[PDB]
């Protein structure tokens, strides 16, 4: 009798699962960026060196990362909006003989 | 019994093919004493080809080792062992060591001694009157 | 062992103890052609040869 | 009484190990590589470090490793494939005294 | 009582020992190696970071590395032929209190 | 109750110390070490990454280093003769609280 994830349900959060299809360059070079899907999905965050301040010339602006540790099925190219930003999927370790995987998100907004 | 068993526990027991004076006139003659002919015919000559090898194996190897020199006059158990750094863990032989008599002669230690106990229970009753 | 100094001398990468105290090494750097053009083409005869 | 690859059947999967054989070189020094034989069987893959991206100049693409711990005999440059990918064996530390091996794949299609 | 190479005993098997003693130099200043003395002895062998792929430009080629744990008495430049081939030792670690070394093994043959 | 050098003393082995005392410079500015002295003396040497070897264009030498954990007093710059060899010391980390020391030491002889 199995159940490990069993344990990723103790803490959890909803955060907004955001699927990506790539899409294709027009004819003069560019690239057109497309296909989202979104889906609310239960996840365990914890700040793993989260929010590392960088006063540069240019002015301050932070470093956010996170791990995830979620049940569903994400891939390494794909978004997730939690605490009303955006992250990006570094990589992901799948363990497909349990159900979960475990993934970086760095924060988009600059 | 006739006829001390000689030379043969090398072929009853392959293992014993070292030395063999230190085995017919050293041991076999600590042995056929405890044989009686109150026994049965089946048994005589396995019981004390098994002591024999029994009160061998006691020891290092047929003669007090094996070809190293590396025995022990006490039969202490080895516990674990690891060879990725050498390390290993012996087990505490004093009076009896686990499970063990401290006033008798254990002859459960070996499977011979085993074999030799089982023999024995089988053919001699233990039963007096004086 | 070279004649003008009296030491003993060893090629450049070999897989040998080092021999003595004081010693010499030496190795090939590198070396080229030094004019642009030949000098002379010398031809001569094969001895006792055919060409069929 | 000995077994310890006892512990490799718990979790398995097929992939088809596919033992490579080498070639040898056309008059105008290119190569030739050939001589693959396949063969279906059974392991125990994880993800050790697998699926980290990279957001080229050129575009994007992902970094995927593995290790294996099969009882098969795989030598070092052989291919397995696995999950629909074929990947290429970095290194191997065979155990002769027991019957298994422990493998790194890397994943081959760029 | 004292018997710790006891444990080496479990683990063995039959690699030939290749003692070395030293030459020198021809008066053109070539060296000649020579005087091997060869011995069957056993060893305990693992492999530590062994079979490690190496796809240079040249071609293919693998660099092997193992440790060694004889009863046996092994300088720094030995040789030890195991499994049909030739191992050199980087390093011994020998304990002179109890009889043993440890050895680093590289193969020879590019 | 107090003895901690006691397990030194388990395993141990006659080496012989060199106590140095420096010297000056002749007046054209060379330099003239003198004053040794020399002791038999109980040491519980070990060999921490010892005998590495060395292929140099040069030729073949070896790289020796040790460890002492000795009762005696000894200073940074002495000499340890040990298995017919010398020995010079790196550094000591002595505790005066306890008797002894620990040295490292470095084989002399090219």
């Amino acid at each position: 009798m199995i159940d490990v994830a069993i344990a990723i349900d103790a803490e959890s959060v909803e955060v907004t699962w955001r699927n990506r299809s790539g899409g294709s360059y027009d004819s003069r070079g560019n690239a057109t960026g497309a296909s989202w899907a979104d889906t609310q999905i239960r996840a365990a965050i914890q700040p793993v060196s989260g929010r590392e301040l960088q006063d540069l010339p240019e002015g301050v602006r932070s470093k956010v990362t996170l791990v995830a540790w979620t049940r569903s099925e994400v891939a390494e190219n794909d978004q997730i909006i939690y605490l009303g930003d955006a992250y990006r999927v570094y990589a992901a370790r799948p363990r497909p003989m349990d159900g979960f995987t475990r993934i970086a998100l760095g924060k988009v907004s600059p | 019994n006739p006829i001390p068993a000689a030379s043969d526990l090398k072929t009853r027991y392959p293992e014993f093919t070292g030395v063999s004076d230190a085995v017919v006139n050293a041991i076999i003659a600590e042995v056929n004493g405890m044989v009686d002919d109150g026994w049965e015919v089946s048994d005589q000559k396995p019981a004390v080809l098994a002591l024999a090898a029994h009160m061998l194996s006691r020891e290092g190897y047929p003669g007090r080792a094996t070809n190293p020199n590396s025995f022990d006059p006490t039969n202490r158990p080895i516990l674990s062992r690891k060879v990725g750094d050498v390390s290993t863990t012996f087990g505490r032989t004093d009076g009896g060591a686990a499970e063990g008599g401290a006033n008798s002669y254990n002859y459960s230690s070996t499977v011979y001694g085993q074999t030799f106990l089982r023999l024995l229970r089988l053919n001699a009753p233990a039963v007096g009157l004086v | 062992m070279r004649r003008i100094t009296g030491i003993t001398v060893i090629k450049d990468h070999q897989s040998e103890d080092r021999p003595a105290l004081p010693y010499g090494v030496v190795e090939l750097a590198n070396f080229r052609d030094l004019h642009q053009q030949v000098r002379t083409i010398h031809y001569e005869d094969i001895e006792d040869s055919d060409n069929g």
